[PDB]
């Protein structure tokens, strides 16, 4: 079966830094945009909605608009990579990647936000 | 999952 996997299911990310959490999905032949759908959510907030290459800034929850994007270059490698800039304490919690690509699956990723004392923040 | 449930509908 089509399986989505996570290299890390727990991330510790610095307050004020950028973070990229990743979900892997199998891509054998050249990636087909017409078959690919990727959703990222956390606690009922819509973060990424990528439909056959289509996206719409408006559906993105306001707390993530202008901070969150899907790294397009990574998709052809079978990597659904969510990048969030300027990590806030409110970003800690559980994220869901849901991928449809000749089959469908999803994984949960847990993000912890820390503030190292000698870090930039 | 409700999110998972809604996602399968919109896709399938
Ligand atoms: C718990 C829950 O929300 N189930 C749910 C939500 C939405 C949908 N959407 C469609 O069926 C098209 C199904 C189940
Ligand atoms: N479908």
């Amino acid at each position: 079966a089509f399986t989505v996997t996570v290299p890390k299911d727990l991330y510790v990310v610095e307050y004020g830094s950028n973070m990229t959490i990743e979900c892997k999905f199998p891509v054998e032949k050249q990636l087909d945009l017409a078959a690919l759908i990727v959703y990222w959510e956390m606690e009922d907030k819509n973060i990424i909605q990528f439909v056959h290459g289509e996206e719409d800034l408006k559906v993105q929850h306001s707390s993530y608009r202008q901070r969150a994007r899907l790294l397009k270059d990574q998709l052809s490698l079978g990597n659904a990579a969510l990048q969030i800039t300027d990590v806030k304490l409110q970003d800690a919690g559980v994220y869901r990647c849901m991928i449809s690509y000749g089959g469908a699956d999803y994984k949960r990723i847990t993000v912890k936000v820390n503030a190292p004392y000698a870090a930039a923040l | 999952d409700c999110q998972w449930a809604a996602f399968l509908c919109r896709v399938y």
